[PDB]
RNA sequence: UCUAAGGGUCGGGUACGAUCAACUUAGAACUGGUACGGACAAGGGGAAUCUGACUGUCUAAUUAAAACAUAGCAUUGCGAUGGUCAGAAAGUGAUGUUGACGCAAU
RNA sequence: GCUUGUGACGGCCCGUGAAAAUCCACAGGAAGGAAUAGUUUUCAUGCCAGGUCGUACUGAUAACCGCAGCAGGUCUCCAAG
RNA sequence: GAUGGGGAAGCUCCGUUUCAAAGGCCUGAUUUUAUGCAGGCCACCAUCGAAAGGGAAUCCGGUUAAGAUUCCGGAACCUGGAUAUGGAUUCUUCACGGUAACGUAACUGAAUGUGGAGACGUCGGCGCGAGCCCUGGGAGGAGUUAUCUUUUCUUCUUAAC
């Protein structure tokens, strides 16, 4: 199917975030005044939630769990299409075109995005996609 | 008399080989517990030229089983290896060329170079540029493991020892002429002072016995005996026959 | 406009060494700088330097080859000789 | 003065010679300047137009 | 006609005496001995000369900024950026074929 | 060794503590095309850099000489 | 004293023009005490016999050769507890960062 | 144009044409760090210091070696019309 | 070429990581106190050997009877040591931006591991740089001028950083 939809997770493969992992939330399928290729939003992971022990404690836990998140015009040559896929409501809003262009509007996008993934990571959800690629 | 050329040849003065750009010494794993128990993969990282040296070389790396990091060996190259390629060592490697496996793990007929004469000697036998080993022998109990060499000598070792499947790369570079002293010259510059050869019928007498007379001649039988004594030995050394070799050779 | 009737690029050793050896040579010389086919990616972009060392030009390649021909006679033979023994161990 | 009447062509004749008409001017000069005219007349003949590809690439190999 | 000299008691023409000629505010010329010129790093994986990173006399690195030395995306001043986008790829699908071989054979261990 | 443009950082660095000597020369160049004109240029001394600023206007010049600080030995010419 | 041929650079709607700078080459007249690669610079050629194939090497200070060397050819020894060679000896050494498409000896 | 430096190529090899000091970078993520205030000296500016020995001249038909101010020998760079 | 060693009557010979119990760094533990112990590493095992190999970093101008990349002058640069002030960064703690190749004044990073530079034949034509050579106009000075020559000659430069 057009495996480019809006819940599919994929490694991005280039530019400064080539390695991380990211969901699509809204595919431009074909074209932008601007962007003339086949491009999309996604959200994404920069800096990963540091593995975390027994001997782990406190407020080091919370701390060792911070997720630094995000947000990527990204064309569709440069992400590897996963089966893995994650859902995408709690900022389907917060990422969005609108969203690019404003600095102040791409932070508040992030801190969402971020509230986000940490709750998520948190209560085991996807799990996977918390887990940095080694390569 | 002098001293001999020959008996100079020992002290190695002007004579030990020349050594500088060589890449290093060719041989096969430490034999350890993960090639005599397992096997292990390795990346063939760059094949390449040892200087003085016909056959081509093979960098290998592999895994330290103990500590967190990487180490090279260095192969002689068998044709048909080639960069990027894995390389399985172990008993339980399997039947593939550039692989490394104990004599007693390969059927008979299989071809190997750079085998052990004892197990873990890191590999002895047919290392030259074309040369190698065929198994032709297994008798499994006390584990041996009858081959026949390049040089034609059948020879009984260890099932433990270890070979490489296939032939040493650069087979054939004596089937072209040197065409010139300058090309032999050069060949024998990145090996040692061994060329050009003055011939002892040349010589007078106090530099050889084949020295002095009118006429350049030998004078007595150029076959010399084993027992001879340093400053004798020089000619046709302990020779059992003598002349062209007429007849199909090929040791039956 | 054929050049030469017959040395080809064995030419340059004019008149020395004698013909036999001069066409002898001329064999083999053809072979090694030769170009030859890459079992890789499949252009005609491999040659030597080096003898034994026969590598791609574009995909990068080297493979431990003859010495003056990417593969030996002998060393094909054995190919599939040891194809044959492999067979024999898991059929 | 006398570099003014060799400019006029003088004093270049045969007799006035005494390197090899190679030396004095080597052939492959007058190739490489002779080639690279006719090769890069066809750039401007083809980058208007005047030139179709299919002609450029026959005159060029041709050349 | 003006002719130079060596600037240094070195009078061999060796890689570390290499000399230019400068003419000078004195109106004169005079030597200067040259540097080598440096090589660009290359990378770890291929071979080339991976672009971003500036290019000096292996000490020179030492003078002068962190941004210099690096790009900025996994293995900058080290691998040559197409070659990241492959290990990135060979990663990925060498580690999910991982889990289907794994699998796989959790169906040949009950079917057997 | 520098060159500045910035009138502000200009007077900035005049009042940097370690700067306690500087020099202001004068140029007659040529204008465009035809005409001349007086080129000034404001020579700072730092512990390890020379500024010197080019005011090419005639009329900055004079009003930029006495922003000077007071504290600051110019050498005139 | 002339002639001819061999190039650059600019705008052309989606044939040509205008100018910049080079010694090469062929040709033609005129000219002289027939001279002119005018000094300088710059291979004698040919037909054979002998002999070493060749390039290379040597008797510094009477021998440069046809002598030595060479590629090519042939023979010999050797699978490492080994061949050949060093050392008074040795927990010694050359070949050997080597393995017969090798090393050593003729 | 001439010296010379450099590039992208190409020819050759049974020849494929040093080493270590030393400098950087990446993979890693031990650990350390903020809102009543923390992190930062690979950004800029500012402070101090830098020893020991050699350093003249000749380098050749007179400064070296050849009994010598010997027609010999003795490594190299710059190079006008 | 020392060294645990092995030979040798012995002067000494052999061996150089060699059949050896072969060594030292980062800070913590100190707040009797100066540095014992707590880890964790690292097993690399001398050293001498290049005034042509490798190699942190300086220039132009002036100057002496004779020294000058060494003095004077101005203008830099490297290495070590201290360090503060301005920036940058952080309430989304460890910068943003570009689809990307990448960008930047910055933009923490131990053990360990890996990569690169150092670092490399020869010949050939082709491209370009510099200095030299050749040359126009002009602005200066010199020579020749019985006659001829808007002439002959010379000055017109710009270092590191
Ligand atoms: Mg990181
Ligand atoms: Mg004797
Ligand atoms: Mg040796
Ligand atoms: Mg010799
Ligand atoms: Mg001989
Ligand atoms: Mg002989
Ligand atoms: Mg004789
Ligand atoms: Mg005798
Ligand atoms: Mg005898
Ligand atoms: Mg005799
Ligand atoms: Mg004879
Ligand atoms: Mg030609
Ligand atoms: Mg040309
Ligand atoms: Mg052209
Ligand atoms: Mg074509
Ligand atoms: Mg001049
Ligand atoms: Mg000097
Ligand atoms: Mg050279
Ligand atoms: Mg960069
Ligand atoms: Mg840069
Ligand atoms: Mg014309
Ligand atoms: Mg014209
Ligand atoms: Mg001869
Ligand atoms: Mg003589
Ligand atoms: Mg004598
Ligand atoms: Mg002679
Ligand atoms: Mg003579
Ligand atoms: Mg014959
Ligand atoms: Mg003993
Ligand atoms: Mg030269
Ligand atoms: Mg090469
Ligand atoms: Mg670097
Ligand atoms: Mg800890
Ligand atoms: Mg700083
Ligand atoms: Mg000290
Ligand atoms: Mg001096
Ligand atoms: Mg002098
Ligand atoms: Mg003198
Ligand atoms: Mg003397
Ligand atoms: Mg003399
Ligand atoms: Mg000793
Ligand atoms: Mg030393
Ligand atoms: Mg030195
Ligand atoms: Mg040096
Ligand atoms: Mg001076
Ligand atoms: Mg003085
Ligand atoms: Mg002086
Ligand atoms: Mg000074
Ligand atoms: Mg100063
Ligand atoms: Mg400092
Ligand atoms: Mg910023
Ligand atoms: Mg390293
Ligand atoms: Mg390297
Ligand atoms: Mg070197
Ligand atoms: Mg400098
Ligand atoms: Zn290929």
């Amino acid at each position: 199917a057009k495996f480019l939809k809006a819940g599919k997770v994929a490694v991005v493969v280039r530019g400064r975030y080539a390695g991380k992992k990211v969901v699509i939330v809204k595919p431009h399928d074909e074209g932008s005044k601007s962007h003339p290729f086949g491009h999309a939003l996604v959200a994404g992971i920069e800096r990963y939630p540091l593995k975390v022990t027994k001997k782990h404690g406190a407020k080091k836990v919370a701390k060792r769990t911070k997720i630094k998140p995000f947000i990527k015009v990204v064309n569709y040559n440069h992400l590897l299409p996963t089966r893995y896929t994650l859902d995408v409501e709690a900022f389907k809003s917060v990422v969005s075109t609108e969203t690019f262009e404003q600095p102040s509007q791409r932070e508040e996008a992030k801190k969402v995005v971020k509230k986000a993934f940490e709750e998520r990571h948190q209560a085991g959800k996807n799990q996977w996609f918390f887990s940095k690629l080694r390569f | 008399g002098r001293v001999i050329r020959n008996q100079r040849k020992g002290a190695g003065s002007i004579f030990t080989s020349h050594t500088r750009l060589r890449q290093g010494a060719a041989k096969l794993r430490t034999l350890d517990y993960a090639e005599r128990h397992g096997y292990i993969r390795g990346i063939v990282k760059q094949i390449v030229h040892d200087s003085g040296r016909g056959a081509p070389l093979a960098k290998v790396v592999f895994r330290d089983p103990y500590k967190y990091r990487l180490r090279e060996e260095i192969f002689i190259a068998n044709e048909g290896v080639h960069t990027g390629q894995f390389i399985y060592a172990g008993k339980k490697a399997s039947l593939n060329v550039g692989n490394v496996l104990p004599l007693g793990s390969v059927p008979e007929g299989t071809i190997v170079s750079n085998v052990e004469e004892k197990p873990g000697d890191r590999g002895a036998l047919a290392r030259a540029s074309g040369n190698y080993v065929i198994i032709i022998g297994h008798n499994p109990d006390e584990n041996k493991t009858r081959v026949r060499l390049p040089s034609g000598a059948k020879k009984v070792i260890s099932s433990d020892a270890r070979g490489v499947i296939g032939v040493i790369a650069g087979g054939g570079r004596v089937d072209k002429p040197l065409l010139k002293a300058g090309r032999a010259f050069h060949k024998y510059r990145l090996k040692r002072n061994s060329w050009p050869k003055t011939r002892g019928v040349a010589m007078n007498p106090v530099d050889h016995p084949h020295g002095g007379g009118n006429h350049q001649h030998i004078g007595k039988a150029s076959t010399i005996s084993r027992g001879a004594v340093s400053g004798q030995k020089a000619g046709l050394i302990a020779a059992r026959r003598t002349g062209l070799l007429r007849g199909s050779q090929k040791t039956q | 406009a054929k050049r030469t009737k017959k040395v080809g690029i064995t030419g340059k050793y004019g008149v020395r060494y004698g013909s036999s050896l001069r066409r002898q040579v001329k064999k083999l010389e053809i072979q090694q700088h030769a170009r030859y086919d890459c079992s890789f990616c499949g252009k005609k972009t491999v040659k030597r330097g080096a003898a034994g060392i026969w590598t791609c030009s574009c995909c990068k390649k080297t493979v431990a080859g003859g010495a003056y021909t990417v593969s030996t006679a002998a060393a094909a033979t054995v190919r599939s000789t040891i194809r044959r023994l492999r067979e024999m161990v898991e059929a | 003065a006398h570099a003014q009447s060799k400019r006029e062509g003088r004093h270049s004749g045969y007799g006035k010679r005494k390197g090899t008409r190679e030396a004095r001017l080597p052939s492959q000069v007058v190739w490489i300047r002779r080639l690279r005219v006719l090769r890069r007349l066809l750039a401007k003949y083809r980058d208007a137009g005047k030139i179709d590809k299919h002609l450029y690439h026959v005159l060029y190999k041709e050349s | 006609a003006q002719r130079v000299t060596f600037r240094r008691r070195n009078p061999y023409n060796t890689r570390s005496n290499k000399i230019k000629v400068v003419k000078t505010p004195g109106g004169i010329l005079r030597a200067q001995h040259v540097k080598k010129l440096a090589t660009r790093p290359k990378c770890g994986d291929c071979g080339s000369a991976l672009q971003g990173i500036s290019t000096l006399r292996p000490r020179q690195y030492a003078t002068v900024s962190k941004t210099h030395k690096t790009v900025s995306r996994a293995y900058g001043g080290s691998r040559c950026a197409n070659c990241v986008k492959e290990r990135i790829i060979r990663a990925f699908l060498i580690e999910e074929q991982k889990i289907v071989k794994k699998v796989v054979k959790e169906q040949t261990e009950a079917a057997k | 060794a520098r060159e500045i443009t910035d009138i502000k950082q200009f007077l900035e660095l005049t009042r940097r503590a370690d700067v306690k000597t500087a020099t202001v020369k004068i140029n007659k160049k040529l204008n465009k095309a035809g005409k001349p004109f007086r080129q000034t240029k404001f020579k700072v001394r730092g512990s390890s850099s020379l500024y010197t600023l080019v005011i090419n206007d005639a009329g900055k010049a004079k009003k930029l000489i006495q922003s000077l600080p007071p504290t600051l030995k110019v050498n005139r010419l």
